[PDB]
């Protein structure tokens, strides 16, 4: 449905994502470990039961059923770990994440405080500005006509380039700044 | 620098309630295969936790001795 | 040790 | 920007439709406008009316804290749906279930509270007895006039 | 400067407040109201010397 | 200090200590460590303090208004003496407020001085406060926001010929 | 059997439970297809300006400077006065302000007359 | 809490009620009965400000605990003897509360088996 | 020396976090001991409570007819 | 008034006269000054007014206006000169001159003994508001937006002539002090119903009052920060002066002619505040509050108690000083990202720490965080319309609600959250930034020691 | 609080959950052990493994990652990639 | 004040019976003690309310801050069901939480005791509303059952927490801050209330029955608990009731009230009132 390198969930995939759901929905009603483990037996077992359906329309409705089966039986209050999405500690640390350029905007009575950082930092941003044309014709060259198909980034192939749109994923902040 | 784990041999479920659990799995044709990681929180020194009534009277025994101790000082003090 | 540098906006101003 | 790109009329015929879907940056069958019924929508697209909490929240999002992308289109109410505000997310129990139970329990309550203050509970006892007639001195009472006297006696 | 800390935000405060209300606040009317001291049958008034007498022999009960 | 009739006081009645119990209490030890650090050497500075305002004495005084004819006696559209009229009844108009604000300091004052017994033993300044408060609100109440002379000299005129009635209408 | 998920406007329907999720229909597949060639499209525009190290400013988006015209501009010259907004301007435009008239004038009219008859508790009112 | 059952689930006219009540003379059915002695001075309990709840009929007692309190600083257990004499007067002036309201209960039941014995009869 | 964290297993424990959990819940139990050995009156009850029929009628003025 | 008007006179020569990097800071220094002796205008008496000459006095409530009139030029001149930075240095001239003739033309609109010299100043502040707003604005709507300023504001005005030469032709003078002596009661007619129109709907358009206030989120949109700063402080208070000196002569007919602008009023500051909770653009959030807060003056001044028009005056100034502080604010970001949207940049509290504060500050004074004299204001104003009457105490505490609403949501989205990705020319806050800030806080922090020279004629 | 990850710690606790997992013997376990074409597991299995990697560590992999770590190096990778291990 | 403090005090000790962030229970723990706060004060009892005021500091601050404690040494688990086995691993955060919670319940003679004893004994004892008095003793049932709750869930049993075990509190600013606490929480009832002026006529004479209430309803709510908690070891998948959807999803009331009201104020104020 919503996804960044295809547009849909396959079959199998929603079948994998259904059992997970499932047992994190399960251990949330089955807080002990020895009493989640022989219910997620007997849950695994109920799935391994029709794993072999070669009908296609019968393995999307015994899919489709479980689903169901699963929206009556599912947590109220599902445990979510803490820096997922919905938990407790989820964008906590996003107030300490200072993007990386505002570093260039130092007075340089405190860029004197680290001269070696800084003076690795103008080689990086070195670096990236003689990566940055060669990867971009390397895009340039590889992007279908009518624009690219998937959001799926191509690596760099040559040796000397680095790969193309690097640089806000190499130099994200940490989780822990 | 290094953290050294334990040996992941000692995490046998027999002594555990896994060993239960596993044996009411084979008691319908299933075998459980997450009992040795879930083995470290039912054995050494967390298995044998205690029961409510017992955490509830944790110093209850010195608590009790230090009254009677006490009692008896204020008995032998009055007069 | 091994200390990590801090990523901060500019506090002189 | 430029004036091709702004939000501009209703559209009625299917070229324009398609013009606009192409300036919305979305396709034309998905491309659904607002009713031309004068609450000043003109041809701005209907997108489908959830929060952004039921965005998929692992994304690589060009707007993560929106759960938007760049160029994607944005709804009328999108200030709105952000995750400071509403959610409109589904819940494990319908809605109409939800609304009987809390006012069913409000209601039961809010009864039973007055039942209860029509038969309360008291003490087998009088009232408390105060001496210098009912203290009239201390209550405010003016020391010019006298009261009735309130006498108590022994039992 | 040993216990600076004892001096600086006590003492010097103490004798700012001090001054203050003994000499800006308490030399203006009803600033600081105080309520009256509680005076019991057998007391002594420190400004007159008359002992409140004792109370009635009590019906007693045990 | 100030005047002990405009703002009164009961006589202060404090009871002595009279102590039962065999242990010492912190507070004559907190008083004594309290008078010997701090209320000798405030005493001091501010002997000091009054040693430099006896070196050079000099004195303000409180302003006289005489009264001027009031507005019942000025001609109807004679700005000269209803200017002076209407400037005399603002300064009275001020100083009522202020007479009530002393009576109201007077009402709490008494309130929290008597404690607990406040209902029984305020009874005078409660009396007291009905009949400024009653006289203020028959003065000066609804006058709005751009009172005059003429606007209470109205409603003094309205509230005369409604007792006028209200005597009339008992005889 | 199980209770059937009721979609409301404030709690609408998971996909898990959507019947149209399931479509293998190759207009899905198309659909899908089309929508994803869009975003793949935009997100590439976006991080080709976004990761410019000549670029030191605001990655404009046409999306939001639309919306805030579609918000903002855009309202009177795509307005039609018909039934509809006629009776929901006339209902929600000039009705509280009545509603309110009448409430507060039937309130001062009442209490004019509890003070012009000497019945209203004024005693201590002397701030106004 | 079986007199509630008597008054709200049985008949309410044999119950005295709590809100007005004693319905009856302090006089009827009892010879030479007297007052209640007021140990503490009204200008006493107004010296020594006591709460309005708190100036009844055993107010001395609370007198001298407050007094025993102040001069007895920072032994704040040292007056345990005349809070325990307030109690027990508190009790004692419960216990008379008590028998007003039996004393009701009885009167109202020699009333129903008075009109029930005058509907036999006559 | 600072707690290092272990793996699996039960952590080090200090001597003193032990003797000092120990001795406040010996102390909570000898407070509470202690306090129902003196008072126990406001537990329990401080008075009997009397029962209104037990009470004879002379007492409440009851002239029988 | 003169020792004002004259040195006010002279800033002209010294703008005009200056070498060309010394302009701003001449006419800052000596605009400095000038505010510097506006505090001798607080000669007040608690029986007479501070009456100079035949043509000017100052009462109570003149006073604090033209501090904060004379105060609003070097705040003006400091948040005017980045973005006029590449100006031509003739139109830079011009600028500011515009703004020392709106000056000119403000401190004598405050201080017009005669109420036709009141109206000529009065409608003379338009023309240098004009030419800012359609000179020096922004977009291409800014001719739209001074338009509209145009129109209303003399459409209202037209009767306000007709109605003040009646006055004159009737009473025999438009002189304050004399129609303090002079004034009749104003009864019940058709004619009088329309001259009591005729003498408040033009202060009704320039307060706002809501349902006419459709000029002012484009005019303060449309316009420069000097501009915006001077229209929410000062212009919009020229209609809460002027209620205040022609309520005077229109009693008792205000009584009952009153209740359809207090209806108005009282529900507009619902309307705009609703209206406020969901605005994309953040200067037109600024503007929307603007006529929320005026709202409450309308209220004050139409039931015309004395805690009405203490809390109305008290409420003008707060909120003059408050406005000025966020529609700079609201500039200092667009300086960055330029934009007035109001989502585009957030998180800023991670990049801009000290200007976070200032935000802070400044939405808790938005909002009436006791003990500040926006609090003082607003808790008068409601108290008065709690006497007046008893049920408008629902829709003051639901305003109440919602302005502290729309004033934290202005905080989170502007302040808070994550940060535009995207954005990487956020600046560090310069110094001339931060004392704009600290110029409009401290007086407004500094008037909560000491609140009662802003209390108005009848404290 | 937290001590700091390594690749050798992942890489030991990685391997330590997989050799406590029955389906897999200690001896044909290593760092590249591919999932499906090499120790003859299940998708299904594969699934519970990045369940017991997420239970280890603490932390959430989505689905649209979880479904493409397929042998233990990608997965020590991407919980250091995940975690920033050698800062 | 009764009636709404009588609501309050059962409605938000019954939504916490089945949370299961921490956190979130000692939040309904102390709304619901406000809310027997509220009724003390609706049976003129003020000083009783204050009393129990400066009572629930100790103990709840307490609470919360064993909460921390737990929470800081699992790294940011905030959550109850990956808990447990923590009575040997934190001893000195086990011992402040059990004491916390007995103070809480009402145990005799500790801080707790000395105002929530004479708030239940003083609401038997007074012309009151009664259906107060008895949500106000269900309430108290309910204190006992989240209390050993937060105890079994969190300290007792084996552990639910991810294996890299990070336990540490051997710090002496964590250990001297609980410990103040925690003889504030030992002393302070019997200190202040022995310290404190009598202000009303306490109700000290009342039938065994009605004495005892308070302690018997505690003690009661903490068999049914005890029976709630044996019958969770137990292998039975029981599907979820509506009882269990209402008290786990805050009533209901954070959910729709959350969602209709902040609908109306957000689409009137620009389709009715804006636009
Ligand atoms: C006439 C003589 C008067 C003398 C005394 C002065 C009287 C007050 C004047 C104003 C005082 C504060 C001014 C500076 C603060 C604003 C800027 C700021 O935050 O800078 C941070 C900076 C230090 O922080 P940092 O770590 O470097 O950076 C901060 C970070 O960026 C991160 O920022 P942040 O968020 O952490 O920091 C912002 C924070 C944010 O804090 C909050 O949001 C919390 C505040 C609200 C709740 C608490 C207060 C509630 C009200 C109760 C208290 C008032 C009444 C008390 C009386 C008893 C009860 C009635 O604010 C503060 O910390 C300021 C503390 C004082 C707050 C006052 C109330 C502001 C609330 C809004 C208005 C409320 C009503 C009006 C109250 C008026 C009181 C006079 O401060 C300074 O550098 C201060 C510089 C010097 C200031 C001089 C002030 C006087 C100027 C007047 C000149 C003329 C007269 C001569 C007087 C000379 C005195 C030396
Ligand atoms: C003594 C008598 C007592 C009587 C008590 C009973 C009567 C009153 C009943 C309550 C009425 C008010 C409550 C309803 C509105 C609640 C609004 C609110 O807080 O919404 C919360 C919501 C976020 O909640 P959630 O989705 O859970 O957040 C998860 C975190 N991502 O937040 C959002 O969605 C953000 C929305 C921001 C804007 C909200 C606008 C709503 C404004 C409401 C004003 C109400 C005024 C009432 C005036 C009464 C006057 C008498
Ligand atoms: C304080 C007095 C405590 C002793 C009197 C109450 C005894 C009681 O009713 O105990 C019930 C119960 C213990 O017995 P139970 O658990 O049911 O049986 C299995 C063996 N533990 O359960 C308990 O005793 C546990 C609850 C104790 C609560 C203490 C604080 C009040
Ligand atoms: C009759 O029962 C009078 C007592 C007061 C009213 C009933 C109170 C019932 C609840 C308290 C006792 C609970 C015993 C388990």
């Amino acid at each position: 449905a919503f996804l960044p390198s295809a547009a849909y969930l396959t079959h199998q995939q929603k079948v994998l994502q259904l059992y997970k759901r499932a047992l994190r929905h399960l251990e949330s009603r089955c807080v002990h470990r020895d009493k989640y483990r022989y219910f997620a037996c007997l849950l695994r077992a109920r799935f391994d039961e029709h794993k072999n359906e070669k009908d296609m329309v019968k393995a999307t409705q015994l899919l489709r059923e479980a689903e169901k089966e699963f929206w009556h039986g599912q947590h109220p209050q599902p445990y979510i770990f803490p820096e997922s999405p919905g938990g407790t500690s989820y964008e906590r640390y996003e107030c300490y994440k200072v993007p990386e350029w505002c570093l260039d905007d130092w007075h340089p009575s405190e860029k004197a405080m680290y001269p070696d950082y800084f003076a690795k930092r103008e080689q990086w941003k070195k670096l990236r500005r003689e990566s940055w044309e060669r990867e971009v014709k390397q895009l340039q060259e590889e992007t279908p006509v009518g624009g690219p198909r998937t959001e799926a980034l191509p690596p760099a192939r040559k040796q000397g380039d680095l790969p193309p749109l690097w640089w806000h994923i190499v130099t994200r902040p940490r989780e822990r700044p | 620098s290094k953290m050294e784990l334990p040996d992941y041999k000692q995490w046998k479920i027999e002594g555990t309630p896994l060993e239960t659990v596993q044996e009411k799995l084979a008691a319908r044709g299933l075998r459980d295969p997450w009992g040795r990681n879930e083995a470290w929180r039912y054995m050494g020194g967390f298995a044998n936790n205690v029961s409510f009534v017992g955490a509830l009277l944790k110093g209850f025994k010195w608590g009790f001795a230090a009254f009677v101790v006490a009692v008896g000082a204020e008995y032998y003090l009055e007069s | 040790g091994k200390r990590l540098f801090i990523i901060k906006p500019s506090g002189f101003y | 920007i430029t004036k091709d790109m702004l939000p501009g009329p209703y559209p009625k015929t299917p070229e324009e439709r398609a013009a606009a879907a192409k300036k919305y940056n979305m396709r034309v069958e998905d491309y659904e406008p607002y009713p031309d019924d004068g609450m000043g929508y003109g041809d701005y697209p209907k997108l489908p009316d959830r929060s952004q909490q039921e965005r998929d929240p692992w994304y690589d999002w060009d707007h993560p804290d929106l759960r938007l992308n760049w160029g994607e289109p944005m709804h009328w109410d999108l200030d709105m749906y952000i995750r400071n505000r509403v959610d409109t997310s589904p819940t494990p129990v319908n809605w109409n279930l939800m609304c009987k139970h809390l006012f069913g329990f409000v209601a039961f309550m809010l009864f039973m509270f007055w039942v209860g203050e029509t038969y309360p509970t008291y003490q087998p006892v009088g009232p408390k007895q105060y001496p210098y007639n009912n203290l009239y001195l201390e209550r405010g009472g003016d020391p010019n006039k006298e009261p009735e006297p309130v006498v108590h006696y022994e039992i | 400067r040993h216990s600076i800390f004892a001096f600086t935000h006590v003492l010097i405060p103490v004798w700012i407040i001090h001054y203050y209300l003994k000499y800006h606040v308490t030399t203006k009317p009803y600033t600081i109201v105080e309520k009256k001291p509680r005076i019991f049958p057998g007391d002594t008034i420190l400004e007159t010397g008359e002992v409140i007498p004792p109370m009635k022999e009590f019906p007693d009960q045990h | 200090s100030w005047d002990k009739d405009v703002y009164p006081e009961p006589p202060r009645r404090t009871p002595a200590p009279s102590p039962q119990t065999s242990l010492p209490n912190p507070i004559t030890y907190l008083t004594k460590a309290f008078d010997l650090l701090v209320d000798r050497p405030v005493t001091l500075v501010r002997e000091f303090i009054e040693r430099q305002h006896a070196k050079n004495k000099y004195y303000y005084y409180h302003r006289e208004f005489r009264r001027v004819p009031d507005i019942t006696e000025c001609h109807e559209k004679d700005v000269l003496c209803m200017f002076e009229a209407e400037m005399q009844w603002k300064r009275d108009y001020k100083v009522d407020q202020e007479i009530v604000n002393i009576i109201q300091e007077r009402l709490k004052a008494c309130q929290q001085r008597e404690g607990e017994s406040h209902r029984q033993n305020c009874a005078k300044e409660l009396q007291q406060f009905t009949q400024v408060v009653k006289a203020y609100q028959d003065r000066y109440h609804d006058l709005g926001a751009h009172y005059s002379a003429r606007k209470c000299l109205a409603k003094q005129k309205q509230r005369m010929l409604a007792e006028r009635k209200a005597t009339k209408e008992a005889a | 059997s199980f209770p059937k998920y009721e979609p409301s406007r404030l709690a609408s329907l998971p996909t898990t439970l959507d019947p149209a999720e399931y479509d293998i229909s190759s207009e899905t597949r198309k659909a899908q297809a089309e929508r994803l060639a869009i975003r793949s499209r935009l997100k590439r525009e976006y991080q080709l300006q976004y990761n410019d190290p000549s670029r030191r400013g605001v990655v404009e988006d046409p999306a939001l400077i639309r919306w805030t015209c579609a918000r903002s501009a855009n309202v009177y010259p795509n307005f039609r006065p018909n039934t509809k907004t006629s009776l929901l301007g006339a209902l929600f435009g000039i009705g509280p302000l009545i509603f309110w008239y009448y409430v507060f004038k039937t309130d001062r009219d009442r209490k004019e007359k509890l003070i012009q008859e000497g019945k209203l508790d004024r005693t201590f009112n002397i701030s106004y | 809490g079986a007199h509630l059952a008597r008054r709200y689930l049985g008949d309410a006219s044999v119950e005295p009620e709590p809100l007005r009540m004693p319905t009856f003379p302090p006089d009827y059915g009892f010879p030479e009965r007297k007052e209640r002695e007021m140990v503490a001075t009204q200008q006493e309990m107004n010296d020594a400000q006591l709460v309005l709840q708190q100036r009844d009929y055993c107010a001395h007692y609370l007198i001298r605990f407050l007094k025993c309190k102040r001069d007895s600083f920072p032994n704040f257990l040292a007056c345990k003897h005349e809070q325990h004499d307030w109690d027990y007067c508190e009790h004692l002036d419960y216990v008379k509360r008590m028998k007003e309201f039996e004393r009701e209960r009885r009167l109202l039941q020699r009333k129903k088996r008075r009109e029930q014995r005058e509907a036999d009869m006559a | 020396a600072h707690i290092e964290p272990r793996y699996r297993q039960f952590p080090q424990l200090t001597r003193s976090q032990v003797i000092q959990a120990e001795f406040f819940s010996a102390t909570m139990w000898f407070w509470i001991l202690w306090r129902f050995w003196h008072d126990s009156d406001a537990v329990l009850g401080h008075f009997p409570y009397p029962d209104p029929s037990q009470w004879t009628d002379e007492e409440l003025g009851i002239p029988p007819d | 008034m003169l020792k004002y008007i004259i040195p006010t006179m002279m800033l002209m020569p010294l703008t005009w006269l200056s070498k060309n990097s010394m302009i701003w800071i001449n006419t800052t220094l000596h605009s400095l000054l000038i505010s510097l002796t506006s505090l001798l205008l607080l000669n007040q008496f608690g029986d007479n007014s501070l009456n100079f000459s035949l043509t000017f006095f100052s009462d109570s409530l003149s006073t604090p206006l033209l501090i904060l009139t004379m105060w609003l030029l070097p705040l003006m001149l400091m948040a005017s000169q980045h973005h006029l930075s590449k100006e031509n240095l003739a139109r830079k001239k011009l600028f500011i001159s515009m703004l020392i003739l709106l000056q000119l033309f403000l401190i004598m609109t405050f201080t017009a003994t005669e109420l036709i010299f009141f109206y000529i100043m009065f409608e003379a502040t338009l023309v240098p508001t004009l030419i800012i707003i359609t000179r020096w604005g922004n977009q291409t709507e800014r001719l739209n937006a001074g338009l509209y300023f145009l129109f209303y504001t003399l459409a209202g005005s037209l009767p306000l002539l007709v109605a003040l030469i009646y006055i004159q032709n009737t009473m025999g003078s438009l002189n304050f002090l004399i129609l303090q002596y002079w004034v009749q009661p104003m009864p019940n007619s058709w004619s009088n119903t329309f001259m009591w129109l005729a003498c408040m709907m033009a202060f009704m358009v320039k307060m706002p009052l809501y349902g006419l206030h459709l000029w002012l989120p484009k005019a303060h949109v449309e316009a420069p920060i000097a501009g915006s700063m001077v229209l929410a402080a000062i212009l919009l208070k020229l209609g809460g002066y002027g209620m205040m000196r022609i309520t005077l002569l229109l009693n008792p007919i205000t009584d009952f002619m009153a209740y359809p602008f207090i209806m108005l009023s009282l529900w507009g500051m619902i309307m705009t505040s609703s209206i406020c909770l969901r605005q994309t653009d953040l200067k037109s959030l600024i503007a929307y509050s603007s006529v929320s807060h005026m709202a409450l003056v309308i209220v004050a001044i139409l039931i015309q108690t004395p805690w009405s028009y203490m809390g109305a005056t008290a409420l003008m100034i707060a909120h003059g000083l408050t406005s000025s502080m966020l529609f700079c604010l609201a500039n200092s970001n667009y300086e960055r990202v330029h934009s007035r949207t109001m989502i585009l940049a957030r998180g800023l509290q991670t990049l801009l720490p000290l200007m976070a504060a200032w935000w802070l500050l400044a939405s808790l004074t938005n909002l009436a965080l006791p003990p500040s004299i926006n609090l003082i204001g607003e808790l008068f104003v409601v108290m008065s319309t709690f006497s007046w009457s008893n049920i408008t105490i629902i829709l003051m505490g639901l305003n109440m609600v919602i302005t502290a609403l729309y004033s934290l949501y202005m905080l989170i989205t502007t302040q808070r959250g994550k940060h535009t990705h995207h954005i990487n020319n956020i600046l560090p806050s310069f110094t001339r930034e931060n004392a704009l800030m600290s110029l409009h806080m401290l007086p407004l922090l500094l008037l909560s020691l000491n609140p009662k020279i802003i209390l108005g004629p009848l404290y | 609080d937290a001590p700091p990850l390594t690749l050798e710690g992942i890489k030991d606790r990685v391997l330590y959950v997989l050799k406590l997992y029955d389906k897999i013997d200690p001896e044909k376990l290593s760092v590249n052990s591919h999932f499906m074409k090499d120790l003859g597991l299940d998708s299904l299995d594969q699934v519970e493994i990045i369940m017991a990697m997420e239970d280890e560590f603490g932390f959430e992999i989505p689905d649209i990652d979880a479904e493409k770590l397929m042998c233990p190096q990608e997965i020590v990778d991407y919980i250091a990639d995940k975690k920033d291990v050698y800062e | 004040m009764l009636c709404l403090g009588a609501m309050t005090t059962l409605f938000t000790a019954m939504c916490a019976l089945t949370q299961n962030d921490i956190k979130k229970i000692i939040a309904f723990s102390t709304s619901s003690q406000l809310g027997l706060m509220m009724v003390t004060i609706g049976i003129n009892q003020p000083h009783l309310a204050f009393l129990h005021i400066c009572t629930h500091a100790f103990f709840k601050a307490m609470l919360f801050m064993c909460s921390g404690s737990i929470i800081h040494s699992l790294n940011d688990e905030q959550d109850i069901r990956k808990m447990g086995g923590l009575f040997k691993a934190m001893p000195f955060t086990t011992t402040a939480l059990i004491i916390g919670s007995l103070a809480l319940t009402g145990m005799p003679f500790l801080t707790g005791f000395y105002s929530k004893d004479l708030i239940i004994e003083s609401a038997n004892t007074s012309y009151t509303n009664a259906w107060a008095l008895l949500m106000t003793l269900v309430a108290t049932s309910f204190t006992a059952i989240y209390s050993t709750r937060i105890i079994f869930f969190a300290l007792l049993g084996q552990p639910r927490f991810p294996t890299l075990i990070n336990i540490n509190e051997n710090n002496p600013f964590l250990i001297n801050s609980i410990k103040r606490l925690l003889i504030g929480s030992l002393f302070a009832g019997f200190i202040i209330s022995n310290n404190i002026p009598p202000m009303t006529i306490p109700q000290m004479t009342m039938p065994h029955y009605l004495k005892m209430t308070a302690l018997t309803v505690t003690i009661l709510g903490f068999i049914l608990a005890l029976e709630i908690s044996n019958t969770t070891h137990y292998l039975k998948f029981n599907y979820p009731s509506n009882t269990f959807k209402f008290s786990n999803l805050l009533g209901y009331y954070p959910t729709i009230m959350h969602r209709l009201t902040p609908y109306m104020n957000l689409t009137m104020s620009q389709k009715s009132a804006s636009s």
